[PDB]
């Protein structure tokens, strides 16, 4: 009676292979996030931006990207704003979200924009030989760091899909 | 991405589907220069006549109409004892006053409404939108028009021309996509208003304040972020006729002032539900205009642009 | 500037999903459920049963990407609604402790309800293997339509063994 | 699960660590009825004499005592007018008295507290800690506690208290006493764990109170304190707590306090008038804790994943 499930007509195809155009198209949507961040608070600057989306193309193409999150941090945690893009396979009618509703207004005066990658099981188990070919391309190395903490709790606000992938993006909010 | 749709894309698009042409603008002024000098005319022959000037004074005299122009405004600037308080009476002695100096028309032509006077032609071009503005000699031709609202057509005229200055074409263009954008958040949401004289303001200081209008993107978005982020809530006072000093206090939550009158607030009707309209379709067209900037493909980039100028707008 | 998880602190290199690991998982969903079921009247013990069960056949499949479990009203998802999403373990593993369901929230017309949508490797599987997975399912489910959300989704605790995952998101009233 | 710890491993984890082992509290009993013989005796030699009774008025007295009871509680009645008003006088005047009536204890182990009296036994023994009353002879043995949180006169009976515990103990013979002393052990955790963190064990026993008289369960250990948890949980402690042992409902006037639990003896004396909304916030986010470990510990997979879900709630000691 009240147990239901997703359509079954309603699933998108489920044999889909990720390419190229499926990472430059989820790639394109965070490039937007990040520009509406700046517009707001001022970072991240264009030319960053545009080495985020180059990096973001490299990483989904390969599968490496496990999750990645931009935005502000005081000492070792985020603040809003800061965005989290988590990578995960596509369900049901595969969410495709436009980008943008980042909130403005809120307070960054001590913290600096920041930006934190955690690679994939795929990436994890890669040889360096397949490594070296795959990230040729980055337009820059990332450095080991500890991992951050949150101040606020995390708003899951959008899906972008692509390829029979998805991009599960949450936002950071504070407390009130 | 701009690869897809830049601002030369929004310039001709503008002119193809946004601008009044200028071959319209060209016949409608003509009409009205028709009636102006018909008044003057008849004005010579009976000095005592109480309608004593006929101004263009909408969107097409500031330059700044839109495709969409459904009539021309004019004033017509009464004086005397004769003339009504109320403004049924008025219009009613608009009406007659404008029926005596137009004797080739019918009188049946010439028909009032609630804030103005309409003057129609059968089958032949726009209808002309008759305000009346009660004169009594103030200098720069200041009226008034249920108090009396004092104005200057002449000064509001003066304002915008000297922000074209500042901006030949930008400015102009710019006020006409906010205002086309606006009229399709209308139609899209329901209790969405925004007058057309506000967006001029804002856009008004905003190229004050130093925003380059010649990338017609960036000038949206920093009107769209201007939106956002003030939240309406910054007053806008322009020094063109008075020191920002006149103003004093003011319980309204939106503050934007007419540069002719000081005790005018523009956005004086305008409450918390209205406000939150506004920003939140501003919000939404930031988002599309950015979304657009980084679209991977021409479809995405004109589908997000369809989000701020609808489906007339293809790239 | 730009920074990465430390490569120490990532996860054992590997780990095969067992009925083992679907079971910690189902059990944390279980809790989860009966703190709901404490503050809100839902739903029953022995129901509890029959989710958890169902679980387990699901995650030890790999055939679950997304259940959600809650209340309705009208007919979309009200606060409080539990939703948890397949994945694959990321970084260090956060395994937390069930629990945190807010009280006190206003359920007064709603009913309750579980929606489930299938992974990839579900619809991917033949006709054979479906029956096969899914042999020892308590309950069955209907088509039906994705309700709507009255509120926001908060992401607020993971799961995770065998080298997978389980995020949960609950709806929050506007606030 | 319960299949790793269930009603019964509460039970006995109760016996082992918590409950106060009946032959220390009959010894505790018996120090305390040494000194309540010696005041009768006294005072029937000299009638003029201040002290009028000495009551067993705290945990012990309720069956309600944790293995960790630091010392003996009873009250003293003091009537007539030589006692002086200020609260050390009070205590100085107190010790004196005592000294009197039991001439055979060393003086310096008679020795006034902030808002009682300590009475030291050399040998073997916990200390008994005295409380003021102040007595006019009404009955029930009604008359002005001193309070142990800030020395404010409590107009009371402490006999009366006694009988409110008792009938509830009837009401459920050895569960509630049981489910008490659980709740206080866990309180006590929690104090040494958190910071902001009270919780008056008369306050525990009256939210339980109430709890039984409105039909809670007591027979099954878990559920009892998952229902104590999950009632301050949702009522945030902002519900009114009100018992009509003693006079009608209607008898209680309105109250601005944050917490409100009336002394079921006198209508105006909420016993929890001291509590501040971060001492609330202290225990709601503990009972939500607890809350959350004990259902975690009924689907817990394993016997460790159970044990370590329930030593959130009753700590190191609880082994399984
Ligand atoms: N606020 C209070 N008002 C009246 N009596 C109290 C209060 N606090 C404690 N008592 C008395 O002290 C006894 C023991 O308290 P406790 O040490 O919390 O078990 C109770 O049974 C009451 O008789
Ligand atoms: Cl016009
Ligand atoms: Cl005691
Ligand atoms: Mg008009
Ligand atoms: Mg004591």
């Amino acid at each position: 009676s009240h147990h239901h499930h997703h359509h079954e007509n309603l699933y998108f195809q489920s044999n889909a292979t990720f390419s190229v155009t499926h990472a430059r198209h989820m790639a394109a949507k965070v490039a937007t996030d990040l520009r509406r961040m700046q517009r707001f608070y001022g970072y991240p600057s264009d030319a960053d931006i545009e080495a985020y989306e180059e990096e973001l193309v490299v990483f989904l193409k390969a599968g490496y990207l496990g999750e990645v999150s931009y935005g502000f941090q005081k000492n070792n945690n985020w603040i809003e704003p800061t965005l989290r893009y988590t990578a995960g396979d596509l369900l049901g009618s595969g969410t495709d979200d436009d980008p943008g509703k980042i909130r403005p207004g809120k307070d960054v005066s001590g913290a600096s924009f920041y930006s934190f990658m955690t690679y994939s099981s795929k990436y994890l188990n890669a040889t360096q030989s397949e490594k070296d070919t795959a990230l040729k391309d980055l337009p820059f190395k990332r450095v080991g760091a500890q991992s951050p903490g949150i101040n606020g709790y995390l708003e899951n606000d959008k899906t972008y899909s692509a390829g029979g992938r998805s991009l599960t993006r949450t936002s950071v909010r504070n407390f009130v | 991405s701009t690869e897809h749709v830049d601002h030369k894309t929004i310039a001709r698009f503008a002119e193809d589907k946004v601008n009044l042409p200028k071959v319209k603008a060209d016949d409608f002024r003509e009409q009205a220069k028709r009636l102006q000098n018909k008044l003057e005319g008849y004005l010579s022959d009976h000095p005592d006549f109480s309608l004593k000037r006929m101004i263009p004074s909408g969107s097409l005299a500031k330059g700044t109409a839109l495709r969409s122009l459904n009539d021309i405004d004019v004033a017509v600037y009464i004086s005397g004892s004769d003339a009504p308080q109320d403004l049924r009476g008025l219009l009613d002695y608009l009406a007659d006053r404008l029926r005596k100096a137009f004797p080739n028309f019918s009188p049946d032509q010439v028909k009032p409404q609630t804030y103005s006077v309409t003057v129609s032609f059968r089958g032949s071009g726009l209808d002309v939108d008759i305000v009346p503005v009660l004169y009594s000699g103030l200098p720069d031709w200041r009226g008034h028009l249920g108090s009396f609202l004092e104005t200057s057509i002449p000064l509001h005229l003066d304002f915008i021309k000297a922000r074209k200055r500042a901006a030949p074409k930008h400015f102009a263009q710019v006020v006409r996509l906010a205002k086309y954008w606006a009229r399709l958040m209308k139609q899209e949401r329901p209790n969405f208003r925004f007058k057309s004289f506000m967006i001029e303001l804002i856009l008004a200081k905003l190229l004050d304040n130093g925003v380059d209008f010649s990338n017609y993107p960036e000038a949206l978005q920093a009107f769209f972020s201007y939106l956002v982020s003030t939240e309406l809530r910054e007053r806008i006072v322009f020094e063109d006729n008075y020191p920002a000093s006149k103003i004093g206090t003011l319980s309204d939550l939106v503050q934007i002032i007419d540069p002719v009158n000081p005790v005018n607030n523009v956005a004086r009707l305008y409450t918390q539900s209205n406000v939150d309209a506004i920003i939140d379709a501003a919000m939404d067209a930031g988002d599309a205009i950015d979304a657009a900037f980084y679209a991977p493909t021409k479809q995405l980039t004109v589908t997000y642009w369809q989000k701020v100028f609808g489906s007339s707008f293809q790239g």
